[PDB]
RNA sequence: CGCCGCAGGUGCAGAUCUUGGUGGUAGUAGCAAAUAUUCAAACGAGAACUUUGAAGGCCGAAGUGGAGAAGGGUUCCAUGU
């Protein structure tokens, strides 16, 4: 909702700012083994835990 | 000559006895464009807005029993389309109906 | 189809002159180049001469425009190119013995005298100018001398630069990674026929394959570099921008519209330096370089100590021989290098010419 | 041009504090650079003058 | 790459191939099997034929519940359908086959399409909803499709 | 091409419904060219937009 | 416009921005961004412009 | 791996067996609740579905309108794919 508690908007900050692409010029790392970002969340299909 | 134009009048009532009331003026404009392609012989017939008005002029069931209409064959002017020739057909107001044969048009 | 071309010979009476006009400006610069002088002081008076002189020939037609077609660009000893100093940065102080490069222009119709220079300031009267700074110099003068020599439509685009691998290699030097010379028609500084010098996989796939053409002119330029061929950047303000033409796009800032507007007035497409405004310039350049209305001129440094020079000047081509309008002042007399020439081809481009 | 602890420790605590306001400084520089564009050099800058803010306040504690 | 059925003569010969193509591996195989010999350029105009609804391709295995027509019966058949996705994607690898000819530089002009084999590509998942809060899959079949051109006249 | 924000900003700055906005189908190109509300205002002055009048509802057949 | 620490208020950014660039403010506006950083709205005061102080500072 | 001994979590068709994969069904059922679309042009490789204009309709102020609370959490807005 628009009313919100600093402790509820702080925590959709940080759900909103790991919720982004691995960067390129990680694949070329040694021994990478990541494909993609396996923790990508949309809003619709998955609902936060608050 | 293929720039020739020619009045025609159509029956539009004969060719949409029988369909229903919500696709009447739609299939009244298939049959137009159906009517353009047999009388001129080009598979690209453009209909004129003002044609597409008097068509849905009383709505989509109540279509005008006849229209006059007005095929023109064109050059396309561009060899880019597949086609050289498309007929254009646009609206002749009339104010009745009675004795009017199908004639040609100088340009 | 009707674009203008040197098919007119006004249009080459005018090349002599304004070659002419860029040249004496140069050579004015070289005569009041002396020690304890700014970078900043010679660039605000070589552009300042040349809107004063531009104003005063042509005085019978001026629906169009005469003045700068690229800006008084001044380096020293660690920037490549695409270098003029603001009132508010930093100034650089002339000392004895550094060379310095020189890179100025002129337009009238749209129509360029495009030159450069580089040479040694306060050189003492008959001596000679040694070390790994003038062996670097004197190649980049036998690479003008080559293209004066082999500029002529028969050959490929690629010539030009092998032979300037040649030459490099021959010198023990590079020439500079990804700098371009031009076709330069009216109005246009960014020609689509372009020439490579130093290629790399990526810019040679990029780089197109053409022919040279009659009746046309060019911007022969090459960069020699006595390192190893890096340039970068060291978070100093790019000066020079161009209009481009092609695209545009809705401002949202007030500033910026009338800092795109100011340019149009003076320099509409061709490129310009943000010294001719300046407090509210700095503001109105950066909204419009973010939506690509300006290409950047962005100014380049190698390893601290290197050395690198420029030569690059404007050339006709016509079908009896091309011919020179932009010249620079470099006397071989007094600049020798520790490496001579072993090639061929290249010994006997420098002793034939038109 | 780096800063090592070993010849700070002689120093005094008002050329310290100098010291770190003169770093401080440096370091909300290289922050506008960081936004700005500016170049790697500025960029790579950061960890350079981040650790020597550390150094300097390891000594005065 | 290893085809199956390599070419008796590879010098008169040309290839094409696709791989995970987004068309009903049923219909394109019934729509193979109808231009498998064919001459290149009758091969062309039937398959724009086929989009046109002008000429069918007979359905002869998977015809489970295909309709009836008239064009049908050009064929030894009763059962025939007009497959437009697997028309234009068939001519595309046309086109790339007689490109590939042109590279080689045989005439393609006298091409026969003497090899042309469809095979089933890995299935894309998707779910539909159903009655009482059941989900049931949504499976795509796509296909590889190869084929092989020979000079013949 | 697609005039989608050019009309939802004139109907913003024209104070009506996106009923009454009036895009000219020929001159596009410029229409789209406008990014920004003042731009709006700028194509609203020079005629490229104009809003439609309120549909007819007579009341003469009621008096 | 300044990203400021999400733990300043309005009178430590007010102070802040005094100390840092000698410059007079006459009031602070202040939100937290939707990513957690807080952004102030330094307006200065009528006899400092903004257009030359972004100038020195480096931002313009 | 063979031979001499030793030791087993040692042999599968079943268990509405466990897990994974794959068929026939089958190009089938189906994509049928709330009246409705049509013409022209543009962009574009490609247009029933996008955008614009012209028509014909519907919601009919207890709205398919304009705003909020709870809930969601960036879905908002530009640009591109
Ligand atoms: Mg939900
Ligand atoms: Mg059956
Ligand atoms: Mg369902
Ligand atoms: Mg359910
Ligand atoms: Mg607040
Ligand atoms: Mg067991
Ligand atoms: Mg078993
Ligand atoms: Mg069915
Ligand atoms: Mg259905
Ligand atoms: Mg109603
Ligand atoms: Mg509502
Ligand atoms: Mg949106």
């Amino acid at each position: 909702s628009s009313h919100k508690t600093f402790r509820i908007k702080r925590f959709l900050a940080k759900k909103q700012k790991q919720n982004r692409p691995i960067p390129q010029w990680i694949r070329m790392k040694t021994g990478n083994k990541i494909r993609y970002n396996s923790k990508r969340r949309h809003w619709r299909r998955t609902k936060l835990g608050l | 000559n293929e720039v020739v134009t020619r009045e025609y009048t159509i029956n539009i009532h004969k060719r949409i006895h029988g369909v229903g009331f919500k696709k009447r003026a739609p299939r009244a404009l298939k049959e137009i464009r159906k009517f353009a392609m047999k009388e001129m012989g080009t598979p690209d017939v453009r209909i004129d807005t003002r044609l597409n008005k008097a068509v849905w002029a009383k709505g989509i069931r109540n279509v005008p029993y006849r229209i006059r209409v007005r095929l023109s064959r064109k050059r396309n002017e561009d060899e880019d389309s597949p086609n050289k020739l498309y007929t254009l057909v646009t609206y002749v107001p009339v104010t009745t109906f009675k004795n009017l044969q199908t004639v040609n048009v100088d340009e | 189809q009707q674009e203008q071309t040197i098919a007119e010979d006004l249009v080459v009476t005018k090349y002599k002159m304004g070659g002419d006009i860029a040249n004496r400006v140069l050579r004015s610069l070289v005569e009041a180049s002396s020690s304890g002088v700014s970078v900043l002081s010679l660039c605000e008076k070589g552009d300042a001469m040349i809107m004063e002189e531009t104003g005063k020939i042509f005085k019978k037609e001026k629906e169009m425009k005469k003045g700068i077609a690229f800006p008084t660009s001044i380096s020293v000893n660690n920037c490549v190119c695409h270098f003029s100093p603001l009132k508010s940065d930093q100034d650089y102080i002339l000392k004895e013995g550094d060379l310095v490069k020189i890179d100025l222009g002129v337009h009238v119709d749209g129509f360029i005298a495009n030159v450069a220079h580089t040479f040694v300031v306060d050189v003492a009267q008959g001596t000679q100018v040694t070390g790994r700074k003038a062996d670097v110099i004197k190649a980049a003068h036998l690479c003008a001398e080559a293209a004066l020599r082999l500029v002529k439509p028969g050959n490929q685009n690629t010539q030009v630069t092998e032979a300037w691998n040649k030459v490099a290699h021959s010198f023990n030097c590079t020439p500079i990674e990804g700098m371009l010379s031009h076709q330069l028609k009216q109005h246009v500084i960014d020609g689509e026929k372009t020439i490579i010098q130093n290629p790399t996989d990526q810019q040679k796939k990029d780089h197109e394959k053409a022919e040279f053409e009659v009746h046309e002119v060019y911007a022969v330029d090459v960069l020699v570099s006595s390192g190893e061929g890096k340039a970068k950047d060291a978070g100093q303000r790019t000066t020079i921008y161009k209009r481009d033409p092609s695209k545009q796009y809705g401002l949202k800032m007030k500033t910026s519209r009338a800092f795109f507007s100011e340019v149009e007035r003076r320099f509409d497409a061709m490129p310009f330096t943000l010294r001719a405004f300046e407090k509210k310039a700095r503001m109105g350049v950066v909204e419009c370089a973010k939506h690509e209305l300006l290409q950047p001129f962005n100014v380049l440094y190698e390893k601290e100590g290197e050395f690198v020079a420029q030569f690059k000047f404007t050339v006709l081509l016509m079908p009896n021989g091309p011919m020179r309008i932009t010249s620079g002042p470099f006397e071989p007399d007094l600049y020798k290098s520790e490496m001579e020439v072993q090639d061929a081809e290249l010994k006997a481009l420098l002793q034939s010419s038109a | 041009a780096k800063i090592k602890a070993r010849d700070l420790r002689g120093k005094k605590k008002e050329e310290l504090l100098k010291q770190l306001d003169d770093l401080k400084v440096e370091l909300s520089q290289l922050r506008v650079a960081k936004v700005t564009g500016g170049a790697a050099s500025k960029l790579s800058k950061i960890r350079v003058v981040r650790k020597s803010i550390a150094r300097v306040l390891t000594v005065i504690n | 790459v290893r085809y199956s059925l390599d070419p008796e003569n590879p010098t008169k010969s040309c290839k094409s191939r696709g791989s995970n193509l987004r068309v009903h591996f049923k219909n394109t195989r019934e729509t193979a099997q109808a231009i498998k010999g064919m001459h290149i350029r009758k091969a062309t105009k039937y398959l724009k034929d086929v989009t046109l609804q002008k000429q069918c391709v007979p359905f002869r295995r998977y015809n489970g519940g295909v309709g009836r027509c008239a064009q049908a019966k050009q064929w030894g058949w009763t059962q025939g359908r007009w497959p437009k996705k697997s028309a234009e994607f068939l001519l595309h690898m046309l086109k790339n086959a007689e490109s590939n000819a042109e590279l080689k530089g045989l005439d393609v002009d006298s091409l026969v399409i003497e090899h042309i084999q469809v095979n089933k590509a890995p299935k894309m998942r998707r779910r539909t909803y159903r009655a009482h809060g059941r989900i049931n899959p949504y499976m795509s079949s796509p296909c590889h499709i190869e084929m092989i051109l020979t000079e013949k006249e | 091409s697609m005039l989608r924000l050019q009309k939802r900003l004139a109907s913003s700055v024209l104070r009506c419904g996106k009923k009454k906005v009036w895009l000219d189908p020929n001159e596009t190109n410029e229409i789209a060219n406008a990014n920004s509300r003042q731009q709006i205002r700028k194509l609203i002055k020079d005629g490229l937009i104009i809003r439609k009048p309120v549909t007819v509802h007579s009341r003469a057949r009621c008096r | 416009v300044f990203i400021v620490d999400v733990k300043a208020n309005k009178h430590q950014i007010k102070q802040a921005v005094k100390k840092l660039y000698d410059i007079d403010v006459a009031k602070v506006n202040t939100l937290i961004r939707p990513d957690g950083e807080k952004k102030a709205y330094v307006r200065l005061a009528p006899d400092y412009d903004a257009l030359d102080v972004a100038n020195k500072i480096g931002i313009i």
